[PDB]
């Protein structure tokens, strides 16, 4: 791909722990976390990733980007499995990141996984669409979490960010069965897809 | 296998009690972890004097032994063996309990991620401790609330659900032991820390509301009695019968009147035992109380015995002994001639404040302010040519 900077939003929430991944959907999140950073750098060397929590009932920023996975395995261990998503934070905080960096002259992208329905104002998300647009930041959001009993507040925003962009935003839904989750997301495009320009 | 066990738990019960059985059953079907740890709260809510209650835990907590959080978990056996009314059978589970807690933690800490084990560890052992104080072993709790306290104190913080537990063992450990002073300290804490659970009947926070009243209508040093009616606690059962007159104990020692006290004390003296073996500290805190609010609301420094004889209903012998006990307590300073039969006051003990008694404070210092600056404009005027 090309060289991207990109913020990997964890999510710690109470749902996070769900049995309907292997193991338990907490351990199943350590191989993915993994597994996606692996998947980035392999595609093109030149991408670097940071780490922030989105939940644990605070947010709390472990890493910035690095194209050391050690410090983003450091990161990960520590944590608190109890927690709550607070979706608008992570947006903000991810935003907030990409404007410093290493490299200037990168793709400006937020992954998040989330793993539970959201609580959130309805006021808040409408505010940050338009500051994901201002800044030219696209996000692909992997769901598996808040199709369990909700229905998508997000998609509009998700959409609204797309423009002609060698990034296309995305909303990618995944099936919440058992084949685990590295698996889904990888059979998802996530480096697989195209563009919008 | 969860089905065997499942069909077992219905039997034994009631048809009103089906339901909930099946809903846990639903949500490991699948698989939603957290909707099945609330709904195992909704059942110890209000259901822990169901014979079943004890077995319903057995098969949740082999599954979710290193899977979900440890707090969680042990929660649910805690609430079992509150309702158990052979407490030798409840040591026996803690104690196989306690060993499994030191086995798990070392599976426990690379599933989580890095995490903390002795959550569960320290319930435990409180839960020993009360086990053996509803036996009446005074000694084996006291052991075990040293090691306890230190523990506590070894953290930067215990959470508030930990905490209840600890100090739920040291209220019931005073109270037999009969020193009103160590019960007062545990119940106030009680309150702040207080679990939001609705797990925590409402029957047990009158009955310790009770007991609270009673430690300061007892106590050494305790002149918070309008601080007391404040908090929720006892603002709200004071229409109840039982907790009328007890109240109005409160209301009396406040206002100084010795005539509503010893028309109450007569009856509830003979009535509840209580107040009967503590009958000597009774009679002498109205006394006490007395001579402080006379001291506190005026603005002098000095008293006969003359005045305080009438105030206290006491002769000016007893009046020397009332003194010295208020200097030592620590609620007074001053001294005391008996040439001149003055009690020369040097120190009140800061009390609740009122909204009158800011716009008091203020007055005094717009009064020092004005003369501070009124000093330096003249300090400027001498010196003038003599600066750095």
């Amino acid at each position: 791909m090309v060289l991207e900077a990109t913020v990997l939003v964890i999510d710690n929430s109470e749902y996070s722990r769900n049995g309907d991944f292997p193991r338990t959907r907490f351990e199943a999140q350590i191989d993915s976390v993994e597994f996606i950073f692996q998947a980035k750098r392999n595609s093109n060397p030149e991408n670097t990733v940071g780490l922030i929590s989105g939940a644990g009932a605070n947010p709390r920023v472990l890493s910035t980007f690095t194209a050391e996975f050690g410090k983003i395995l450091a990161g990960l261990h520590d944590t608190q499995i109890e927690g709550k998503l607070h979706m608008a934070t992570a947006l903000q905080i991810a935003q907030l990141t990409l404007k410093h960096r290493q490299n200037k002259v990168q793709h400006q992208r937020i992954v998040a996984f989330v793993c539970s329905p959201i609580s959130d104002s309805r006021d808040e998300l409408i505010r940050l669409a338009k500051t994901l647009k201002k800044n030219n930041v696209a996000v692909d959001i992997i769901n598996f979490g808040e199709i369990e009993q909700n229905t998508e507040l997000l998609d509009e925003f998700i959409a609204a960010v797309n423009n002609p962009q060698e990034e296309t935003s995305h909303l990618l839904t995944v099936t919440p069965g058992p084949r685990l989750l590295y698996e889904n997301i990888a059979s998802s495009p996530i480096i697989l897809e195209e563009g919008s320009s | 296998e969860i089905d065997t066990i499942l069909s077992t738990l219905r039997m034994e019960a009631d048809p009103s009690l089906h339901p909930l059985f099946e809903q846990f059953e639903k949500f490991y079907e699948e698989k939603l972890w957290f909707q099945l740890s609330e709904s195992l709260t909704k059942f110890f809510d209000d259901a822990k004097s169901t014979p079943l209650r004890l077995r319903l835990y057995d098969n949740f907590v082999s599954k979710f032994y290193d899977k979900i959080n440890q707090l969680s978990v042990v929660k649910y056996l805690l609430a079992s063996l509150k309702d158990s009314k052979d407490f030798d059978e409840s040591l026996k589970y803690l104690d196989d309990l306690k060993a499994q807690f030191q086995e798990l933690d070392s599976k426990k800490q690379r599933n989580n991620g890095s995490k903390d084990h002795g959550d569960g560890i320290l319930l435990i052992d409180s839960e020993i401790a009360r086990t053996y104080l509803l036996k009446n072993d005074l000694v084996k709790a006291r052991d075990l609330l040293d090691d306890l306290e230190k523990t506590l104190d070894k953290k930067d913080s215990i959470p508030l659900r930990i905490t209840n537990s600890f100090y739920s063992t040291n209220s019931q450990y005073f109270k037999f032991k009969n020193d009103f002073n160590s019960f007062y300290y545990t119940s106030l804490l009680y309150l702040s820390t207080l679990e939001p659970s609705t797990s925590i009947t409402l029957a047990e926070r009158q009955q310790l509301a009770y007991d609270l009243s009673i430690s300061a209508l007892l106590g050494d040093k305790i002149y918070n009695f309008g601080e007391l009616l404040h908090h929720p606690i006892m603002e709200t059962i004071v229409n109840d019968s039982n907790y009328d007159w007890l109240f109005q104990l409160l209301n009396a020692l406040t206002v100084g009147d010795f005539d509503k006290f010893d028309s109450l004390i007569k009856v509830q003296i003979s009535k509840i035992p209580i107040l009967a073996q503590h009958e000597s500290f009774l009679r002498q805190k109205i006394c006490l109380m007395t001579l402080i609010e006379t001291v506190f609301v005026k603005n002098i420094r000095m008293l006969s015995f003359e005045d305080i004889s009438k105030a206290t209903h006491l002769p000016k012998d007893n009046v020397e002994h009332l003194v010295m006990r208020a200097i030592s307590l620590g609620l007074l300073k001053g001294s005391i001639d008996q040439v001149n039969e003055l009690v020369t006051i040097s120190w009140v003990q800061p009390r609740i404040i009122s909204g009158d008694q800011i716009t008091k404070m203020k007055d005094r210092l717009v009064e020092w302010n004005d003369q501070v600056e009124k000093l330096g404009k003249k300090m400027e005027a001498r010196g003038q040519s003599i600066w750095v």
